[PDB]
RNA sequence: AAAAAGGACGGUGAGCUUCGUGACAAUUAA
RNA sequence: CGGCCCCCUGGACGAAGACUGACGCUCAGGUGCGAAAGCGUGGGGAGCAAACAGGAUUAGAUACCCUGGUAGUCCACGCCGUAAACGAUGUCGACUUGGAGGUUGUGCCCUUGAGGCGUGGCUUCCGGAGCUAACGCGUUAAGUCGACCGCCUGGGGAGUAC
C-alpha cells in the first residue's frame, strides 16, 4: 500500500555513487545526479507491489519469513520488525552455513536452549564463579547472534535480505536449497541471485523502516 | 609538406575544376611531385632511412592508383603517363 | 645549498637549516647514483618497479578503508 | 501520481543543496561520542558532539534540532554521507571579517608579536598584520606596549590564498 | 578488412543474444534481408526492419524466453576460403531436424526442409540451433 | 612580514592559457627554479605537461642566455 | 612558519667444498 | 630515440567540409631496415674497460675484490644480419557490460572561476561475462568470428653433419 510520495521522502530513489555502480542494475536505474544514481521508481512500484502480494500470499499458507539484516544503522530494526510478525532474525554477524550446514547448527542452537534453561536453574546455587562467568560471555555470544533462530525449527520458507551485496554469503546458501530470496537490492550490488528485486536505498535509517513496517503488515495480514 | 600554391597551381591543370582534388591523376601527379622533390634532398643525407620509408610509402601507393587507373579508361592513363616524365 | 648564518643565530641551528637544504635538494642520493655506473637495461627495470610500487601504493591509499582488524 | 522527474525536481528545490552549498539537517539522535543527523540525504550521518559544541565544549544542541552543518559527501563513508559543523563555524568567522571589511564592524583579536613591518595578530586562529604606525591614532614612540592585549580591530585586506588578514583600529 | 558480411551477422546475432541486447544494428543488404526474413518463420527472431535508402540499415529485434538466448548456436559452413557446395541428396540436418540451415538453392535462398521439400540441393550458409 | 606561500598545487600558467611561455621573460620562470637551479618536478609544483614542456624549455633557454645560472656554484 | 596519507635516511657484509649403488612403500572393497 | 640552436625532412591525430568511387586485406619467393659485440679502411682518444700484468682470497682461484691497462667504446665509409630482436602473443576488420589514471585534440553552457556537459586519438592499472590445463587474458582479448601467412608433432642426437 506504500505509496511513491512516502519512498520520495524517505530517500528510496537515492543510489550510490558512480564509482561503484553494477552495470547489471541498469534497467532500474532513472538517471545520475551530482555523480549519484537515481533509481527509476517508476519500475520499482509495480514490480515491488507482486512481490508483496506473493509474501502475503506465502504467509497465508503458513509460511515461515527470515529477515536478514548486518548494518548496525538497521540491526535493531529489523530485529523489532521480526518481533512483531513472531518470525525469525539475524542482526549479527550471519554465520556461513546456517542453511546449508542445517543439521550442524542445529546442535549450536540445542546447546544455547539448553544455556538458557540451565542457567536461569542452575548458576544460581553452583556458581563457583569461574565457570558461571564463562558460560555467560558463552551464552551471550550464542544469543546475540543465533537467539533470533532458536524456536525457529526448520528450513524457511522465503528470505528477506537488506543489502544483497553485503549478505551475498546468504543468498547463497538460499539459492543453493531453492529457498524464493526477497533482496533489497541498490546500485552496487548483484541482483543475479534474487528471485525478486526491489531496487531501493538500503542505506538509510528512514528507507529501511518504510521497507520493514511494509513487509511486516502484508505477513501478518495474510497469517490472520 | 608541398606549399599550399604548388597544391592548388597542380588540381587547376589535372582536375575540372578547384574542387576536384580526389581525383586518380591528380592524387599521382601529386604524389610525382613530391618523389622529384625528395629525389633531390634523398641524393644527399643517404642514412635518413625514416624519411626514405615514407617516400617508398608514397611510391607503394603510387603503383596501386595507377594500376587502378589503367584497369578502367585505358585512354586516360596514356595521356597521363605522357605528360609526366615516368617510363612505365 | 648556500647557507648564511644570519645575527643571533646559534650554529647549531644555522647546521640543523643546513641538513634540510642538502636533504631536499638531493646531493647526496645523487653522488650515490653517480659513484659506479648503471646499465641502460638494469636501471629501466628498477625505475619501472618502483613506478608499479607507487600505483599499488595509490591503490593502497583507498579501498583498503574497509574491513577490521580487531 | 505524479511523474518521478517532476517528484524529484521538486525535492530538490524545497532541498536546494549541492556539495559546494548548505544543508539545513535534522537532529535525531544524541549520542556520547556521535549525533545522528539527517539532512534529507541517503543516509544518517553520525557527526561527533564537539563539532556540534560550541568553543566552549557545551552541548547547544537538542533533539530535533535544525542545524545549518555543511556537506561533504553523499556515499563516500562506506556508503553513508558525511556532514561538518566547524566548516560552518569557520565560514561564520570567515563572513564576520568580511563585515568587518565592508560594514566596518568590529573584530576582536589579540597581538601575538612584532615583525619587520608591524605587528603579528590572531584572530580566532587566523594570522593577522597590523601596520606598525597605523595601530593608534596618537603616535606612541613606545608601541610595543599594546601586544599581549585583546583589542578591537577592522579589517582592510582579507587574502585566503595566504590567510592573512591586514587590519587596523583606524 | 571485412570479407564476410554473413559471418559478421552471426558473430552480431550471437554477440548480441549473449549480451541481452534488446536489438542489432547492422549494415543491410538484400542477402541479410533475405536471411532475416527466413528467421522469422522459425521464431528465431521477433522482428526485421529495413531504414534507409543510400545506406540501408538491418534491424533486428532479439528474443528471449525466460531472459536465455533464442540463439544457442550459430556457425558459418560455407566461408570465403572455403565454400561448401551439397546435393539434395546430401543436405545435412541441423539439431537433427528441429534446427534450419539455410540453403541458397538455384530458386532463392531457403531452409533444409524448403530445400528438401522442392528436391533442390544449394549452398549451406548457416547452421542455426 | 607574515611570510606565508602556501601551494595548493595549481596551474598559475593554465590561467591566462598562454599558448607558449616565453624565455625572455624571467620573474615568472624564477618562480619556479629551486635556488640550486635545478627544474622542480610537476609533482611538486603541480603544472601541466603541455606547459611545464614549455617552461622547461623556455628556461633553458634563458639558462643558455645567462640570465639565471645554472647551479649557485661559481 | 606544521599537523601522517610521512619525503627519504644506504648504515653492509673476506672466505666457509662434496655427500657412493639399489632399495619404506605397503595395499584395497565388495 | 633525452643539453640547446639552425637547415632539410617523415609519420600520427583532430575540427568542419569537399573530391575520387572498392581504388581493399594478406603475402611464398623477392627487397629494404635491423641493439650490442665483431670485421675492413682512414681518423680520434678523455673516462670506462674484454685480453693481459701485478696485489689479495682460497686447499687451489686461469674468478668474484684491489691497482693498472690494450682492442673496443667515439667519428667517416663499407660489411656482418645475430639477440630473452619479448607483449616469449603475426597482420587486417567487425562485434561482445564497466571503473580509475596518463597523454593529446575538439564541441557546447550564467567562460562566472583553481567550473559544467559532451565528443575523437593513443596509453596505464583494476576487473564482469566468456575463455583457459591452470596461471591468467579480459573492448589495446589469450572472448565471439572472418581473410591471409609463418610454424609445431616425444626428449636427446640437433639447430648439428653433408
Ligand atoms: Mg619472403
Ligand atoms: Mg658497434
Ligand atoms: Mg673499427
Ligand atoms: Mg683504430
Ligand atoms: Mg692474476
Ligand atoms: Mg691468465
Ligand atoms: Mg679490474
Ligand atoms: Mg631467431
Ligand atoms: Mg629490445
Ligand atoms: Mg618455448
Ligand atoms: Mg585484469
Ligand atoms: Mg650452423
Amino acid at each position: 500500500t506504500v505509496s511513491m510520495r512516502d519512498m520520495l521522502k524517505a530517500g528510496v530513489h537515492f543510489g550510490h555513487q558512480t564509482r561503484y555502480w553494477n552495470p547489471k542494475m541498469k534497467p532500474f536505474i532513472f538517471g545520475a545526479r551530482n555523480k549519484v544514481h537515481i533509481i527509476n521508481l517508476e519500475k520499482t512500484v509495480p514490480m515491488f507491489n507482486e512481490a508483496l502480494a506473493e509474501l502475503n500470499k506465502i504467509a497465508s499458507r503458513k509460511g515461515k519469513i527470515l529477515f536478514v539484516g548486518t548494518k548496525r544503522a538497521a540491526s535493531e530494526a529489523v530485529k523489532d520488525a521480526a518481533l512483531s510478525c513472531d518470525q525469525f532474525f539475524v542482526n549479527h554477524r550471519w554465520l556461513g552455513g546456517m542453511l546449508t550446514n542445517w543439521k550442524t547448527v542445529r546442535q549450536s542452537i540445542k546447546r544455547l536452549k539448553d544455556l538458557e534453561t540451565q542457567s536461569q536453574d542452575g548458576t544460581f546455587d553452583k556458581l563457583t564463579k569461574k565457570e558461571a562467568l564463562m558460560r555467560t560471555r558463552e551464552l551471550e555470544k550464542l544469543e546475540n547472534s543465533l537467539g533470533g533462530i532458536k524456536d525457529m525449527g526448520g528450513l524457511p520458507d522465503a528470505l528477506f535480505v537488506i543489502d544483497a551485496d553485503h549478505e551475498h554469503i546468504a543468498i547463497k546458501e538460499a539459492n543453493n536449497l531453492g529457498i524464493p530470496v526477497f533482496a533489497i537490492v541498490d546500485t552496487n550490488s548483484d541482483p543475479d541471485g534474487v528471485d525478486f528485486v526491489i531496487p531501493g536505498n538500503d542505506d538509510a535509517i528512514r528507507a529501511v523502516t518504510l521497507y520493514l513496517g511494509a513487509v511486516a503488515a502484508t505477513v501478518r495480514e495474510g497469517r490472520s | 609538406s608541398l606549399s599550399t600554391e604548388a597544391t592548388a597551381k597542380i588540381v587547376s591543370e589535372f582536375g575540372r575544376d578547384a574542387n576536384d582534388t580526389g581525383s586518380t591523376e591528380v592524387q599521382v601527379a601529386l604524389l610525382t611531385a613530391q618523389i622529384n622533390h625528395l629525389q633531390g634532398h634523398f641524393a644527399e643525407h643517404k642514412k635518413d632511412h625514416h624519411s626514405r620509408r615514407g617516400l617508398l610509402r608514397m611510391v607503394s601507393q603510387r603503383r596501386k592508383l595507377l594500376d587502378y587507373l589503367k584497369r578502367k579508361d585505358v585512354a586516360r592513363y596514356t595521356q597521363l603517363i605522357e605528360r609526366l616524365g615516368l617510363r612505365r | 645549498p648556500v647557507i648564511k648564518v644570519r645575527e643571533n643565530e646559534p650554529f647549531d641551528v644555522a647546521l640543523r637549516r643546513f641538513k634540510r637544504s642538502c636533504e631536499k635538494a638531493g646531493v647526496l642520493a645523487e653522488v650515490r647514483r653517480r659513484e659506479f655506473y648503471e646499465k641502460p637495461t638494469t636501471e629501466r627495470k628498477r625505475a619501472k618497479a618502483s613506478a608499479v610500487k607507487r600505483h599499488a601504493k595509490k591503490l593502497a591509499r583507498e579501498n583498503a578503508r574497509r574491513t577490521r582488524l580487531y | 501520481t505524479e511523474s518521478f522527474a517532476q517528484l524529484f525536481e521538486e525535492s530538490l528545490k524545497e532541498i536546494e543543496t549541492r556539495p559546494g552549498s548548505i544543508v539545513r539537517g535534522v537532529v535525531v539522535a544524541i549520542d556520547k561520542d556521535v549525533v545522528l543527523v539527517d539532512a534529507g540525504l541517503k543516509s544518517e550521518s553520525a557527526i561527533p558532539a564537539e563539532q556540534f559544541k560550541n568553543a566552549q565544549g557545551e552541548l547547544e544542541i537538542q533533539v530535533g534540532d535544525e542545524v545549518d552543518v555543511a556537506l561533504d559527501a553523499v556515499e563516500d563513508g562506506f556508503g553513508e554521507t558525511l556532514l561538518s559543523r566547524e566548516k560552518a563555524k569557520r565560514h561564520e568567522a570567515w563572513i564576520t571579517l568580511e563585515k568587518a571589511y565592508e560594514d566596518a564592524e568590529t573584530v576582536t583579536g589579540v597581538i601575538n608579536g612584532k615583525v619587520k613591518g608591524g605587528f603579528t595578530v590572531e584572530l580566532n586562529g587566523i594570522r593577522a598584520f597590523l601596520p606598525g604606525s597605523l595601530v593608534d591614532v596618537r603616535p606612541v614612540r613606545d608601541t610595543l606596549h599594546l601586544e599581549g592585549k585583546e583589542l578591537e580591530f577592522k579589517v582592510i585586506k582579507l587574502d585566503q590564498k595566504r590567510n592573512n588578514v591586514v587590519v587596523s583600529r583606524r | 578488412s571485412m570479407q564476410d558480411p554473413i559471418a559478421d551477422m552471426l558473430t552480431r546475432i550471437r554477440n548480441g543474444q549473449a549480451a541481452n541486447k534488446a536489438a542489432v544494428t547492422m549494415p543491410s543488404s538484400k542477402l541479410k534481408v533475405a536471411i532475416a526474413n527466413v528467421l522469422k518463420e522459425e521464431g528465431f527472431i521477433e522482428d526485421f526492419k529495413v531504414e534507409g535508402d543510400t545506406k540501408p540499415e538491418l534491424e533486428l529485434t532479439l528474443k528471449y524466453f525466460q531472459g536465455k538466448a533464442v540463439v544457442e548456436s550459430i556457425q558459418r559452413v560455407s566461408r570465403p576460403g572455403l565454400r561448401i557446395y551439397k546435393r539434395k541428396d546430401e543436405l545435412p540436418k541441423v539439431m537433427a531436424g528441429l534446427g534450419i540451415a539455410v540453403v541458397s538453392t538455384s530458386k532463392g535462398v531457403m531452409t533444409d526442409r524448403a530445400a528438401r521439400q522442392a528436391g533442390l540441393g544449394g549452398e549451406i550458409i548457416c547452421y542455426v540451433a | 612580514m607574515a611570510r606565508y606561500f602556501r601551494r595548493r598545487k595549481f596551474c598559475r600558467f593554465t590561467a591566462e592559457g598562454v599558448q607558449e611561455i616565453d624565455y625572455k621573460d624571467i620573474a615568472t620562470l624564477k618562480n619556479y627554479i629551486t635556488e640550486s637551479g635545478k627544474i622542480v618536478p610537476s609533482r611538486i609544483t603541480g603544472t601541466r605537461a603541455k606547459y611545464q614542456r614549455q617552461l622547461a624549455r623556455a628556461i633553458k633557454r634563458a639558462r643558455y642566455l645567462s640570465l639565471l645560472p645554472y647551479t649557485d656554484r661559481h
